[PDB]
């Protein structure tokens, strides 16, 4: 084993934003998931299409980490076939999924007394998300018949609302990291996987 | 595009702008009430300062998207709330005016003093002193004396300045598309759109006149037997005829009359239910007493409280330490935040208190998912009765015998809990009619059909018709003495306590029926009854998203308000009454005046 | 959770007719539904996986047929043998496997 | 393949059990196990799922009141149960998991016990 990194996705320092959200291509050694289920108690393992007891014996021709921060009512909309404002507009996850989605509280790290505004998610957009694909913009969103030429104000809105954590907020209010992990296969001869 | 979608996209931006300057605010008032230093004082000015800010903005931003284009009764109401001008179509120097006058009847009523007509270095304001010589004072001379000085001084310089208010408001009021000012504070009662739903704002001017009809029996029976009990207390003071001394109801207005009970004690024999020692001996403190509080609510079917309730919220008092407000509040910040603020001593009173502010916590929790706007009770009168209805079981002798506070046989005689409905009748009933009479006397010089001159002629006129009090010593025009009261000198709505006392009594016959309860309506504890709490969290959801209408109906099946189960929740009392009525006289002539 | 329906909630007949019972998702699922059969007085035994595959010892009268939400089980020849209690339960959220009603399949 | 449940009796609300399923004809030390429930009405129920590396899965229902542990020495799983409601009143199961690549089923369930409150 090369103990291709997983020990980072989840000990990373600093996560992205909800519109960001950092994409990793990992397929380079054998898949260590005892550390997975360890690292503290989760508040979600939803693992889809593959049981999450039988891992750690199953060759995988690349893995896709996906990581980012949300809030703890919207936990629950990373799914398949959920419609909502993070699946609408920000993360989109197709019907046919085959992963794991991993969420785990944050708010001793992630959040602070007068407000942690570094974290970003899009509200409005003209159009919804295909599965898959990301889209980071700043131009106004023109909610009328009058052309703005980028200027805020009157029916039209910037994209991006910050969430500003706190420590004292309920549990459905407090940061989640959220860790999702999607599997596919190719062509390719299978190489990434254990003995 | 539509006018349908150019207001979602505005609301949903204001739904997340508002929630953060919100919480914002609600920090740092409770930071000011845990501390009273300068620091907090000048967080809690900038935060209140931003949010009005924000508000204005918004406010007049909003006004771009007609009402009659829209139509989905959930956008519709939110966009009612944020297309309230208020005291903004005025002139630029008429909103200060009304202001200042504000500001001076704010001070005029905090800062009391009757100084006494004698050596002018014993001053007695009101809370203490006044509020205390009209509650454990049994003397006559003493109490018309603090009667009518706490009116000379302070309501002669409030009325000169009421008129003005009454003008502007008015004005205001006719700005706003309105009939009058009254006809402003009667719109939380209104909805159109939801066919067979809709309530008129002058219906509210029928349902308030029309439940209160038959509440004179029994108010009628009430008052004749407490003219008679306070007869020996008063010899000479008091005639078997008709009215009472307004100076001489325990309360410095006479809203309330619990503190008569003393006189009018059925039984003097034996004691009332009074759980004070138990505490005591079994060591009971304050942490204790709210756990004993949640294992209540979650033996109905409602949910615990959060991890962050029994951390962040103070329930003792620091001590010299520090400063705080010590005033039992329920406080919901918003974004999961909520706490009580409460001084907690080992007493009955203080055990019950824990209910009903845990009750707004739990009806706070209910709506939670609500829009912004929408968080809150369907009507004024719903939050403060999801929690005066838990303090009635609470108090239920079953309940304390379940728990261990009382010696396990307390046979529940007859004898006793008539003590206790009474009690309950001295706070409750007494207080309707007052209402009653306040809210109809302000609605109809909102109105104009009650000229200036003609004031305090009418204020008297229907205290005497209403309820059954008369003024010890004439008044001439240029008093005001509903001016006296908190409400009157501020701006407050005050018809919400009819309203809810009218509601509360509703919803706990609901749930009793739902319980399978056999028996007497006041021996019911709701405890250990899931179909109950299911029935009451049906409506507790709702908030303002829908009429209140419907939320009354999902929990008591009528269409509007009704007073039967207050009537059936007193019929013991109700019938004892009868019973010892029948040498005495009941009802009230017009006035003999106790002045001649 | 994933809810599930079955249908019809009864169903009489006599030996040798054919049965179907019809299980529907309240989500897309796939293939990843298995059958389950619960002879009274006993344990429930595996009938069909992959909501096709003919499991090891179940006789082959039994066949299951679907693809995407709605998905059905259907007995060719039924036998005194068969008066039971059907489930039909999910496999594509995991661990929280959700099983439906059942379906009585009283013989007369 | 046989597995033999044991731990049926009557308990008062607030008492804890320790019930334990005994599995023969197989390897324990590769296959997983899981509890599952069935009352009148409801029909069937996950309750509990152990698999071969010490991890625990349990429902929204039962967390944080149930502890499901096994020991390979003479092949049993326990199922430790602590301030039993009135909701828990079923018949008790224990069975075994398998797939034939990405799908997964319940092979062998076994006879099954019976636990009550009062
Ligand atoms: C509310 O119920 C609890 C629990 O009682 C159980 O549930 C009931 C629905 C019923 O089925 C009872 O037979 C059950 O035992 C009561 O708490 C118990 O009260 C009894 C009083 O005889 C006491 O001996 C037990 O120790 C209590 N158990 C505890 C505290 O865990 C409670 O008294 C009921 N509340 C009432 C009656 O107001
Ligand atoms: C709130 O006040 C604004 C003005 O400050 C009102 O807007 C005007 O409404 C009148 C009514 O017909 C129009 O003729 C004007 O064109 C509007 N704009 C201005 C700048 O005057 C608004 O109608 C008021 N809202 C309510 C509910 O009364
Ligand atoms: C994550 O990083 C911290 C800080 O170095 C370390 O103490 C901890 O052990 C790491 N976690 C894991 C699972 O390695
Ligand atoms: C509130 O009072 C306590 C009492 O010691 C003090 O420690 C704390 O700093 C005060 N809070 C603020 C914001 O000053
Ligand atoms: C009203 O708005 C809500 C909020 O999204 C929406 O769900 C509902 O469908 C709307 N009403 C109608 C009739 O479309
Ligand atoms: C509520 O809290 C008590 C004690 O903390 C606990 O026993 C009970 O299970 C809790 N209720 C729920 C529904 O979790
Ligand atoms: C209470 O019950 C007793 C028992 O018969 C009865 O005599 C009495 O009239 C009842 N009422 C009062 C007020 O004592
Ligand atoms: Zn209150």
């Amino acid at each position: 084993t090369n103990l291709c990194p997983f020990h980072e996705v989840f000990n990373a320092t600093t996560f992205a934003s909800v519109y960001a959200w950092n994409r990793k291509r990992i397929s380079n050694c054998v898949a260590d998931y005892s550390v997975i289920y360890n690292f503290a108690p989760f508040f979600a393992f939803k693992c889809y299409g593959v049981s999450p007891t039988k891992l750690n014996d199953l060759c995988f021709t690349n893995v896709y980490a996906d990581s980012f921060v949300i809030r703890g009512n919207e936990v629950s909309q990373i799914a398949p076939g959920q419609t909502g404002n993070i699946a609408d507009y920000n993360y989109k996850l197709p019907d046919d999924f085959t992963g794991c989605v991993i969420a785990w509280n944050s708010n001793k790290l992630d959040s602070k007394p007068s407000g942690n505004y570094n974290y970003l998610y899009r509200l409005f957009r003209k159009s919804k998300l295909k599965p898959f694909e990301r889209d980071i913009s700043t131009e106004i969103y023109q909610a009328g018949n009058k052309p703005c030429n980028g200027v805020a104000g009157p029916n039209c809105y910037s994209p991006l609302q910050s969430y500003g954590f706190r420590p004292t907020y309920g549990v459905g209010h407090q940061p989640y990291r959220v860790v999702v992990l999607s599997f596919e296969l190719l062509h390719a001869p299978a190489t990434v996987c254990g003995p | 595009s539509t006018i349908e979608e150019q207001a979602k996209t505005f609301l949903d931006k204001f739904n997340h702008e508002a929630e953060d300057l919100f919480y914002q605010s609600s920090l740092a008032s409770w930071n000011y009430n845990t501390n009273i230093t300068e620091e907090n004082v000048q967080n809690m000015n900038n935060a209140g300062d931003k949010w009005s800010a924000f508000l204005k903005e918004q406010s007049t931003l909003a006004q771009m998207y007609p009402l009659q284009e829209i139509q989905n009764l959930t956008v519709k109401l939110q966009l009612q709330a944020l297309q309230q001008n208020g005291s903004s179509v005025l002139s630029e120097d008429k909103s200060k005016r009304l202001n200042t006058i504000l500001n001076t009847m704010s001070t005029i009523y905090s800062t009391g003093k009757v100084c006494n007509p004698d050596n002018p270095q014993e001053c007695l304001l009101l809370e203490p002193g006044l509020n205390e010589i009209m509650a454990n004072s049994l003397d006559y001379n003493e109490r018309l004396w603090a009667w009518e000085s706490w009116r000379s001084e302070v309501g002669k310089q409030l009325r000169p300045l009421y008129e003005e208010y009454v003008v502007l408001k008015n004005e205001m009021a006719r700005a706003n598309h309105y009939e009058d000012y009254g006809d402003y504070w009667r719109g939380d009662y209104e909805v159109n759109g939801v066919d067979g739903y809709d309530y008129s704002r002058g219906q509210l001017i029928e349902d308030v006149e029309h439940t209160f009809e038959e509440i004179k029996p029994l108010y009628e029976h009430l008052h004749a037997y407490v003219r008679a009990k306070l007869m020996n207390a008063y010899p000479s003071y008091i005639s078997p005829i008709g009215c009472l001394p307004a100076h001489l109801l325990g309360d410095m207005w006479g809203r309330f009359w619990t503190n008569l009970y003393s006189l009018t004690v059925p039984f003097g024999q034996k004691p009332n239910i009074d759980v004070t020692d138990a505490m005591v001996d079994q060591a009971w403190d304050a942490q204790r007493i709210f756990k004993e509080a949640e294992k209540f609510f979650v033996s109905v079917g409602l949910p615990n409280m959060t991890q962050g309730f029994w951390e962040n919220s103070m329930l003792t008092d620091p001590g010299n330490v520090q400063k705080a407000v010590c005033h039992p509040t329920a406080w919901d910040l918003g974004k999961g935040d909520f706490r009580i603020l409460m001084c907690t001593k080992v007493t009955m009173d203080d055990f019950l208190t824990a209910h009903h502010e845990m009750g707004h916590i739990q009806y706070d929790m209910a709506y939670a998912a609500q829009p912004f706007l929408l968080r809150n009770g369907a009507n004024e009168g719903f939050h403060e009765a999801v929690g005066e209805i838990m303090s009635l079981s609470a108090a239920t002798p079953k309940h304390l015998k379940s728990i261990g506070l009382l010696s396990p046989d307390f046979q529940e005689d007859n004898e006793t809990e008539i003590n206790f409905l009474l009690k309950q009748a001295l706070t409750i009933v007494g207080t309707l009619p007052f209402t009653y009479m306040l809210e109809k006397w302000r609605w109809m010089v909102f109105k104009g059909e009650i000229p200036k001159d003609q004031w305090m002629k009418k204020w008297w006129e229907m205290k005497r018709e209403i309820v059954g009090v008369v003024e010890p010593v004439p008044h001439d025009e240029t008093y005001c003495d509903p001016a006296s009261l908190f409400h009157v000198s501020n701006d407050y709505s005050f018809i919400r306590y009819y309203t809810r006392t009218l509601y509360q009594f509703q919803f706990q016959e609901a749930l009793c029926q739902a319980a399978k309860h056999e028996g007497p309506l006041h021996k019911c504890d709701i405890s250990n009854s899931t179909e109950a709490g299911q029935k009451l969290f049906n409506m507790l959801r709702l908030g303002k998203s829908e009429p209140w209408t419907l939320a009354l109906e999902n929990v008591v099946g009528a269409k509007n308000m009704n007073v039967r189960p207050l009537l059936n929740y007193f019929e013991p009392l109700f019938t004892w009454l009868k019973d010892q009525n029948k040498n005495s006289f009941v009802g009230w002539s017009t006035d003999w005046s106790p002045y001649a | 959770d994933i809810e599930m329906t079955q249908s019809p909630s009864s169903l009489s007949a006599a030996v040798g007719d054919r049965v179907t019972i019809t299980c529907r998702a309240s989500q897309s699922i796939g293939s990843y539904l298995n059958w389950y059969q619960q002879k009274p007085g006993k344990a429930p035994k595996l009938l069909i996986y992959a909501a096709s595959s003919l499991q090891s010892g179940v006789p082959s009268r039994f066949s299951g047929s679907g693809s995407g939400t709605d998905f059905t089980l259907t007995i060719s020849s039924l036998q005194p043998e068969d008066f039971a209690i059907y489930y039909c339960q999910q496999s594509y959220v995991s661990p929280t496997y959700t099983f439906g009603p059942g379906t009585k399949v009283d013989i007369k | 393949v046989q597995l033999v449940e044991s731990g049926g009796g009557l308990v008062q609300p607030g008492g804890s059990l320790r019930l334990s399923c005994a599995a023969s004809g197989f390897t324990f030390s590769s296959y997983d196990m899981h509890w599952v429930r069935q009352t009148t009405g409801k029909g069937l129920e996950w309750v509990s799922t152990i698999g071969t590396a010490g991890d625990t899965y349990y429902p929204d229902s039962v967390k944080g009141r149930f502890t499901i542990s096994r020991e390979d020495a003479k092949n049993s799983l326990y199922l430790q149960m602590n301030s039993l409601r009135a909701g828990d009143t079923a018949v008790y199961y224990c069975a075994r998991g398998d797939s034939s690549g990405y799908y997964y089923y319940f092979d062998y369930w076994g006879q099954g016990t019976l636990l009550t409150v009062s």
